[PDB]
């Protein structure tokens, strides 16, 4: 005699709350994270030329402190400096060290 | 380590797929923008209205 | 959302509809049935994917910048060096927060719109052969077997074919 | 706004309706009357309040920054110190201006939507018992005393109860 | 757009209508004809022009700032001087990109809305004298010469005058 068509939309057993203009938290069906908050902890040696300073700081590799002579003529895309790198040659100082390093 | 990653941060490399990152403000290469937030969900679907009602 | 269809005149949603985002459910003389609409489903998916592209994977590339951590107290320059970066991060954090807010308000109103569009597409196909219940359902005033229901679903429903039947029932006499 | 109800098909507004934002006005055999709709009124109020929260009272906390006023001409650094701050203030002023613009466009379109939603909620309740005048009014084609008018206002109006009466008048004969 | 009228239920557009943005086309007993609607056309034009003003011709005025190009390598300060400017340009480039995106989404949804508004204005004028085909056309169930068609176009169409005629045809008998 008569029939019944009903329009509708899907839903899911577990939505995710999202912020909007009016709602701080409202439930959508699905959503993605736009903020990256994790690292592997290691530095990939590619595609950038990562030259590790090890016990030396760029400045000492520059001046040629003996333990650093191993860097003579090195190049890099990113020179990495370690926290406990040390200088073991004539005591010195670099007025405006930050600029020479930069 | 031996792997591939354009974005390097002092905390180690991080994937540059998402637009922003909360790992470190110091970055090198193709990296996401550093922001104070830790999570930012972009809705990718309609509202979810279960048969709760 | 702005359209009052999803979380409005359409009570709740179907966790059962897993082959689409929008669709139909029906009951005729012989039974019940259900089926997802691909068109509206793709419109929604397509818009959200477009939106998703603009945001995702669009990183700048920066190399040597300024320093941002310091070993000793220095004064005027490091203050400035810190202020520049701090200022930068807050404006970028404002940028992110606002984008997700506007984007999400927009995705919700949009998908609301696509439900309602389907509804008006169907309402218009059904001409004088059906009346709206107001819960997202049309009460078809004539016999409509599953093939009939499908013709509607795929927009080939010819309302002239069922007019007289429909009209009659919609306007029956107490006799 | 986008919905064409407020400052559109609904001529003007009621300074007289002080117990709500949206509501009804009617005229039947015995008289006239008026009453505010709470639901739509709260939807509007609620959304605007949500929006109001995100903006209001969310201040950062900053302590020692850079200097911004100077006693003597200095050159390179003070130029930079001034440029950093000036640059910061303009980007923040852009931020404020745009937010109010987008927010306001949004509040207007939103409240437009809630009027229209009410209208479609009512239109759907009235089934074949009423026809739309187009100025926001439905012409109910059957006797509807204040209790009848209220049943509509609180969504319990049963249109089957008044169908035959309504239909008859909507489709009277020149006889 | 959000409204499903333009690039939705209204198939395509008229390159032929050059005196307006929105309008009508008709076919009656004596012929065919066409004419642009000024109102909707001005609403669209007006909103877009308002939007256009806010953006256009609103430049700041800046005079002595910092230097931005350098002859020699210097270090710490020039790094900072470059970082400040670079940072400024990216935040401004984000600003421009986003504005055009939001503005354009908005202009499209807006003009969609104005088409649909016209449609609902006309739908409401036609009362029970016409039925919707669903491609943007109303099938007027009564004789409507060009003067009749114009009365609709300029909103003076009185549907009581043609009711009985219309009703009759909309609900003819197989006899
Ligand atoms: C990334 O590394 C930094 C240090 O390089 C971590 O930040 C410090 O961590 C603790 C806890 O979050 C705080 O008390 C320090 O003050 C933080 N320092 C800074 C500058 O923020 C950071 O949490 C690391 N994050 C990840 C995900 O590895
Ligand atoms: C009619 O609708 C679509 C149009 O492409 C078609 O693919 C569909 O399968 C048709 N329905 C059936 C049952 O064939
Ligand atoms: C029917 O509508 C609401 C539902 O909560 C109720 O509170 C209201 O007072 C009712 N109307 C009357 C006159 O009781
Ligand atoms: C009726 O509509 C407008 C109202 O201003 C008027 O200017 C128009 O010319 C009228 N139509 C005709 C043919 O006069």
């Amino acid at each position: 005699s008569t029939a019944t068509l009903c329009l509708g939309h899907h839903a899911v057993p577990n939505g995710t709350l999202v912020k909007t203009i009016t709602d701080d938290q409202i439930e959508v069906t699905n959503a993605t994270e736009l903020v990256q908050s994790s690292s592997t902890g290691k530095i990939c040696n590619n595609p950038h030329r990562i030259l590790d300073g090890i016990d030396c700081t760029l400045i000492d590799a520059l001046l040629g402190d003996p333990h650093c002579d191993v860097f003579q003529n090195e190049t890099w895309d990113l020179f990495v400096e370690r926290s406990k790198a040390f200088s073991n040659c004539y005591p010195y100082d670099v007025p405006d060290y930050a600029s020479l390093r930069s | 380590d031996t792997c591939i990653s354009e974005c390097i941060t002092p905390n180690g490399s991080i994937p540059n797929d998402k637009p922003f990152q909360n790992v470190n403000k110091i970055t090198y290469g193709a990296c996401p923008k550093y922001v104070k937030q830790n999570t930012l969900k972009l809705a990718t679907g309609m509202r979810n209205v279960p048969e709760k009602q | 959302g702005l359209f009052g269809a999803i979380a409005g005149f359409i009570e709740n949603g179907w966790e059962g509809m897993i082959d689409g985002w929008y669709g139909f459910r029906h009951q005729n003389s012989e039974g019940t049935g259900q089926a997802a609409d691909l068109k509206s489903t793709q419109a929604a998916i397509d818009q959200i994917n477009g939106k998703l592209n603009r945001v995702i994977e669009k990183t700048n590339e920066k190399f040597h910048q300024i320093e941002k951590e310091f070993s000793e107290v220095e004064g005027r320059i490091q203050d400035l060096e810190k202020y520049v970066e701090d200022t930068k991060i807050d404006l970028w954090s404002y940028n992110a927060e606002l984008l997700v807010a506007l984007e999400n308000q927009h995705t919700i109103d949009l998908t609301d719109s696509e439900m309602n569009k389907l509804f008006e597409k169907t309402r218009r196909q059904l001409r004088e052969n059906a009346e709206e219940m107001g819960n997202g359902c049309f009460k078809i005033y004539h016999k409509c077997d599953n093939a009939c229901i499908e013709s509607i679903r795929n927009g080939t429903y010819d309302h002239d074919v069922y007019r007289d039947e429909a009209l009659n029932n919609r306007f029956q006499i107490k006799g």
